[PDB]
């Protein structure tokens, strides 16, 4: 993925404190593994998915929407368990606002219908025949201005000579204006193709004009400006004898400083082979045509956007049946593939368990879970929003994500403020034995929790751990997708002369004994081991005994006299 | 093995920090705290039935081979004459060498005792000892 | 529960003292259990839970009926013993009073007959081109008086143009405002599109009608006016040179004045789109609709809005079997579900014991209690309140709820006046044999007393105490709730394999170990505790003994004439 | 601490309000000086403190109490974070180390008690080159105005 933000650049060395009724917000964790999201959301590059390490990165770029809140609840639903990296992808397919005045085309870095509400003008600057731009984005309020736009040095000739003319020449195939030649009654001193070589800087002509003992070039110290040669601009005949002739290149200028605003791009309008329509001053104009668009009516095309990023754990935030299916799909495509996932889904409000079983019906696979509660979050500035399932879904995978391998998120603890509906003891077996995961509420002396019963995926039989616990099949694919991209490096990878079979068996024997060392195993048999090598090819088969939690227990008291 | 993969906080892993500057030459430093915990008796059994906490001391000691220039008299870190009183609290953190990441953190150290010898073949040692108010272990996570 | 009604929040710092005959009869007292109850209360709104403090705030939240008379008992029947904080929720399905004239619909929050007492009307004032309105409630003395409603902030002009127009224009799918103009002769100088920024807010409009040369902005002097542009009023070429335009929102600024007094809500009348009807003027009208419902014959689902909540010894105000029937089986399944709930009942004015027989026949579950008698209590206020059993009951329960955990009701006093009946020690015998509760009168040298004979619930057989009486099972209920949750979170979130029997036998004994300590039980057979285990499942069994109470001595005398 | 509710030398004043007029007036947003008599002891006293700012939604722009202790407070922590830290390399500073100076410096504000207790955990950080950023959440200190009192007469 890409991390959309580099550094601002600073001016000067300060430390500046103003009060907020806001924070930051949180902060990724550290993690084995990446949380994907896609979600409803303003801001952002459409079809393009974005790598966030804080909140403010999100708030910064992901301006608003549901899929915000949902970094929220990952971040925030507890703070021991904090929720790892996250990428996520906007499901809208959002348009750029553009304006076209006054010889220059303008479009929004923003995509949305926040996009047309981006004002940018230019303005005449009387004082020394220049240009003058301002950007303000009012929802924003970022407000920006440049002068003096488009006049690099000044030209003097100081002879006695009746006159001195400067001349600019133009090429009309590609539109460029790439030569400078000075005359002085009717004789020339020097000429400069601005089309790279010799004069590829303005820096070199300057030097080379003020070489000439009858001129001087001369640097305006208004803004830095050492363009390349071939952005100067169409001057014909003016007079160097005069008090002070200009080298302009207005969009040269303006594309060298207009790339540091953050909100606008420039393009120098065409005439509608037509030339150059001239950039000139014009009013500050709304910014217009940007707009959200519509959400695709399949998803399978976002979906393949994540394959070969490494995202454990991904969530739609969506209730749609056949948008599971899609994910479900690519879920499956990609294990088999070599790049295993987990999905999380939970759709609507107080759906009945009639309809929770009609979604078990039509989708029993182990690579995914299916959430019925749905309740209410307490979130930043004082705000508590009552949200459908899939948010809830986000917090079992903000959960699931901060968690370790090898210990499961069944009966931790849970945030949420509320919940709809509040299912009885008979209530939960039937969803948990129906392979549904559930939230159970519990009451202290003065305390109140809400639970996560047990790990169960829609797969519903219960003959094999694997299968039915997401925990126990995620520490079986950590395992051997980290077991097998080693093994790739080590033979396929690096150049290796020579190989056995039993090489192969005692490098595994080695690395399962290191993750007992570690607890991450708890026992396997050393014996059950089998390699096969054929020409060019290797099988490999072995077995590892699933970790086991622990889940009854059942008392009985007898009171007794004395 | 490896820098990262070891469990174990070795020596080398940890560095030390004082105003934001390492301490060079630093040889050891030992934390040491005394919650005041006490057992509850009474007339009716001799077990104790509760333990509480009455009074929190803490102290940390260091060691450093005096360096030709940047010692703590140098530094002004520690004091000899009365300019002591005219020294303010001090702050110091033990941090993870790899990352700048910290480990623990001594608020309001304030110093006790300071030792110093000279011998004919050995390397001059400059020992220290200081009070704190409190001791912290966050921004961990 | 629902959160008792606010307050407004401080004005000014000062110290208000005032006088009242009754003043506050009552209030919580530091507790750990809660007490509920439901019955017939004039007041608040029906099929809701509230949590109840002070006697005040009930009084003002239930202006009337048996519940108050149930309530102050329980925060009295006891000097050092109070019930505590107390649930409570009203049974009948009361509703508001309405009334639906010019253009407005009024309609009350308070839920009953009385609501149909408020007077509300509305007067026409034509010195500031305004509506008055005067409220008026004759039970609780409220009386409300608002002037010069539906202004906003003036216009004038000061050119020299034959007129000056101004007109507010409204959405046609909403009727809310869009766009409002000003205009100067024959031209237009100005507008304001209400799409958000600075047109929302009249603040900001003063300021910009301010800035144009030729038109003044002034605000009323009846305190702050602003409010949004969306609410005003549609209106059409009002001239702006001779006299000032005055900006009308009636709705608006009626809700604002009238906010708070929720004796009075306010509803606009969309016309028989339906239009927004204009407001117009009305005399004083008493509300209509306010009325109280009948009981049903089931109340179990009123009951069933208590579970999950942490209520103990609930007592339905009521004495007809039916209830009866329905809160036995309840509080069954309460302790089924892991909150276990106690009940305490009474018959009427039954005044007589073979009825009650026939009652302790139908109802024998030992999680209900059942108290015979019947007497008088003296208010606050002083009214000789004669009582039928089943308010008896609650001050029995206000008692329990304040006492602590391992004590008993048994022998301890009473503030009732008097009884209706005083029983023989047969009669007392076979009463109490038969299991149910009884009051006594004590009387030695002048000092007299009503006191708890027993605590025996309505269960039979005395051979398990753990059933029979309520000592046992309050303290034992405690005690498995604190058990389980610390076993819950000990062990299920952790690998079976490095859990054992010992330890599991080991942690048992510890906890009985500090319980021991607090004296909250006898001391235990610490070898008799043991464990199985097998695999994600493990059995426990334990011996530990009661807290006894003694209860009967036995004495005699001998004069030896020296 | 405030200005409201202490003495003044003033002789007399050429105003007293009502109750309604010094609500509407303190409301409003403007201060008023009260005449109080009781036992034969007349005393003229400052009502409030708020300010011509008109939210009372925001009481660190509302009341001077908050924005005179604030104003103090960022001057001293930002003069100590501008002499800890700009003034060295950035290679050996980070979040962490930056995180803890924070929690003392709150730590020994707290036992001096100008200030009310913190959720230090709230605490956290930002690195990037040489620019950080920083949020903190604090708690203020309040002031007890108003009271309400009851009287009742049982005839014994």
């Amino acid at each position: 993925a890409v991390e959309p933000f580099p550094r601002r650049p600073i001016t000067r060395p300060h430390a500046s404190i103003e009060v907020d009724t806001s924070g930051i917000g949180g902060s990724a964790g550290s993690s084995e593994k990446v949380f994907c999201l896609i979600g409803q959301a303003e801001g952002g590059e459409p079809n393009t998915v974005y790598e966030l390490r804080n909140y403010s990165q999100a708030k910064r770029l992901f301006r608003s929407g549901e899929l915000l809140d949902a970094i929220e609840l990952a971040w925030g639903s507890n703070p021991n368990y904090t929720a790892g990296r996250i990428l996520a992808m906007r499901i809208e397919d959002a348009k750029p606002a553009s304006a076209e005045i006054g010889g220059l085309k303008i479009t929004s870095k923003i995509y949305g219908n926040v996009a047309n509400n981006i004002q940018v003008g230019l303005e005449k600057n009387t004082l020394s025949d220049s240009l003058r731009l301002r950007v303000i984005f009012q929802d924003d309020r970022f407000n920006e201005v440049y002068d003096n736009i488009g006049n690099i040095f000044t030209i003097k000739y100081k002879g006695e000579e009746a006159n001195a003319t400067f001349s600019v020449e133009h090429d009309e195939e590609t539109q460029k204006a790439s030569r400078l030649v000075l005359k002085v009654g009717d004789q020339e001193v020097k000429s400069y193709d601005l089309t790279g070589g010799a004069y590829d800087y303005t820096n070199a002509i300057i030097t080379d004009i003020n070489q000439l003992p009858d001129f001087e070039a001369k640097l305006s110290p208004f803004g830095d400006k050492n363009l390349e040669s071939s952005k100067l601009d169409k001057i014909e005949n003016a007079n160097i004898k005069d008090k002070a002739v200009y080298v302009k290149a207005v969009f040269g200028d303006l594309e060298k400083q207009t790339a540091y605003n953050g909100i606008v791009s420039f393009e120098q309008l065409n005439a509608e082979t037509s030339p150059i329509k001239t950039i000139e001053p014009f009013e500050l104009t709304k910014l217009k045509g940007g707009t959200n668009g519509e959400p695709p009516a399949t998803w399978a095309d976002k979906l393949d956007k994540f394959a070969h990023e490494g995202g454990y754990y991904i969530v739609p935030l969506s209730s749609k049946q056949s948008v599971h299916a899609e994910v479900a799909s690519f879920v499956k495509e990609r294990s088999d593939a070599g790049e295993p996932m987990r999905a999380i889904v939970g759709g609507g409000f107080n759906e009945s368990k009639e309809q929770l079983f009609g979604r078990q019906a039509s989708l029993s696979n182990p690579r995914v879970s299916l959430v019925a509660n749905s309740g209410t979050f307490v979130m930043d500035d004082g705000r508590k929003n009552h949200v459908p399932a899939y948010m809830v879904a986000v917090a079992l995978g903000g959960l699931a994500s901060g968690l370790e391998i090898g210990e499961s998120i069944t009966f931790k603890p849970l945030r949420v403020s509320s919940l709809d509906q509040i299912y009885e003891s008979i209530d939960l077996d039937e969803l948990n034995e129906n392979g549904i995961i559930s939230i159970e509420f519990v009451r202290n002396r003065t305390n109140t929790f809400f639970r996560i019963v047990d790990d169960v995926t829609t797969f519903n039989d219960k003959s094999d751990p694997v299968k039915a616990e997401m925990a126990v099949g995620e520490a079986n694919d950590f395992l051997v997708s980290e077991l097998k991209v080693q093994l790739e490096d080590q033979f396929i990878g690096t150049r290796t002369i020579n190989t056995s079979a039993s090489i192969i068996k005692d490098f595994i024997q080695s690395y399962l004994g290191r993750k007992k060392r570690d607890n991450e195993i708890q026992d396997f048999p050393a014996e059950d081991v089998q390699v096969i090598v054929e020409g060019n090819e290797a099988r490999i088969s072995m077995t590892v005994y699933p970790i086991r939690s622990f889940k009854k227990i059942s008392v009985s008291l007898v009171y007794k006299q004395q | 093995a490896s820098e990262a993969k070891q469990t174990v906080h070795t020596g080398n892993t940890v560095l030390l920090m004082i105003k934001g500057k390492p301490v060079g030459r630093a040889q050891s430093a030992s934390g040491q705290r005394e919650y005041g915990t006490t057992g509850v008796y009474e007339i009716g059994s001799i077990m104790p039935q509760e333990h509480v906490y009455l009074r929190y001391e803490g102290t940390i000691t260091v060691e450093r081979l005096r360096m030709k220039k940047e010692n703590f008299a140098d530094l002004g870190y520690a004091s000899l004459g009365e300019e002591i009183l005219k020294k303010d609290i001090i702050d110091i953190l033990v941090v993870d060498n790899l990352t700048k990441q910290v480990i623990i953190s001594y608020h309001g150290c304030s110093a006790n005792n300071y030792n110093e010898t000279w011998q004919t073949n050995e390397i001059v040692t400059e020992e220290i000892e200081f009070s704190y108010l409190t001791a912290s272990d966050k921004a961990r996570t």
